[PDB]
């Protein structure tokens, strides 16, 4: 199935934050309405916060996360969780190799803000 | 499949 | 129900990262085996990272998140999500007031690392 | 925080299914637009499906699950999860006693149907 | 990524319940430790329960769900959610065609029981 694609409420500020757990340098691209809105990169095996940014979901609400390592797309897993019918997390894991720990880049999207 | 197929479902 | 308490695999390193969305200064305490192992403090209405650390879940694996504002504990909501049977998120939201957005401090715990 | 309350897309059919795991008889009430739309009752310690129904979320989309045992309200826990940005589960557990297994009545709401 | 595979606590009773939302007849196989433990079959476009059963996770705790329609494997999506650190849901959706609603067979695994 498609992974890493989320429909947010339109015109809504959200946080996006990326963590790295790999010997490979991660590149995380965050697209809003199919256009790149943020890019994060780093290399850590100890959960470095390689980027964090506040974005706006825009008129479409479409947010997509993509991860690559040296130009090779990683395999993605994702889900969205809502707590007490108000607090939203969109979650992404990614695998750049063969051990299938799916933490090589981890991306957390959260809203509402403020 | 193909929807209702006009009154003969899935095969 | 009890919230903000998670059983991790024993003696496992995990990341913990806290975000703030409130006019009040957030204090986030992370307990391991019922003893404080990390404390973050900060104030933001724009989802600023107020702390991030790597901890060891220890012999019991018991991890607890507590949030307080101006000396008063916030009300917590939490859940754990597992993706592709490998990637774990323990998620906490908190409410310090009356508007029930439950984002006043947001805490993300993730494992495995590395 | 409030639990067992979910905002579905308006006017949308959804499934609701209740399981019992307790020595006490569970009463599960499902409210749409603040009015009871389905009720299930039964006693099981073996996960009996004490009821399943298809309901319409109505003009507000507001769905609430309540659980009681001989009139005494159970404590609820809940969350919503979305898979591949299309498949929704609203999940409820409940506790009628002191052992905190929170499975005494378990309620699963799923949409879309068809 | 692999979907529909879950590590349960070993030697633990769990419920498995399958719903159908498709014009195609759904075949749901539940494997425990790589051996078929239950098979459900049925057809509904109205979320009918096509099977429910209590199984034991055995010495390995490995549980796998597979869905096919007349010999065509369905694409799976899945996640596990834990509420108040006690109540577990393993959730599966599946898609037998190209409309990407992933509800064609829906499978819910829950534990603990009793
Ligand atoms: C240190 C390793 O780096 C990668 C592979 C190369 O080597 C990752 O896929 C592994 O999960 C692990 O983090
Ligand atoms: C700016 C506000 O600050 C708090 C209370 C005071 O005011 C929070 O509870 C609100 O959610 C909001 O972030
Ligand atoms: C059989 C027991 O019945 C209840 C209490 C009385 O007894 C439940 O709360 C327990 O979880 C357990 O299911
Ligand atoms: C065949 O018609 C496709 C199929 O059955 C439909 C009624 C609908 O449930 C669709 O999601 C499913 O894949
Ligand atoms: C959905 C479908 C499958 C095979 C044959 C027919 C006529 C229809
Ligand atoms: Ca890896
Ligand atoms: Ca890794
Ligand atoms: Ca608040
Ligand atoms: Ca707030
Ligand atoms: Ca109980
Ligand atoms: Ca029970
Ligand atoms: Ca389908
Ligand atoms: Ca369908």
């Amino acid at each position: 199935a498609t992974q890493g694609v989320f429909t947010l409420p339109a015109n809504t500020r959200f946080g996006v934050t990326a963590f790295a757990n790999s010997s490979g340098t991660q590149t995380v691209n965050v697209l809003v309405n199919n256009e790149t809105a943020a890019t994060f990169s780093g290399q850590s095996t100890n959960n470095a916060v390689i980027g964090t940014q506040v974005l706006n979901s825009g008129s479409s609400g479409k947010v997509q996360v993509q991860v690559s390592v040296n130009g090779r797309p990683s395999d993605l897993v994702s889900a969205q969780v809502i707590l007490t019918n108000e607090l939203n997390f969109a979650l992404v894991g990614s695998e750049d190799g063969t051990d299938n720990d799916y933490n090589d880049a981890v991306v957390v999207i959260n809203w509402p803000l403020g | 499949x193909w929807x209702k197929x006009k009154x003969k479902x899935w095969x």
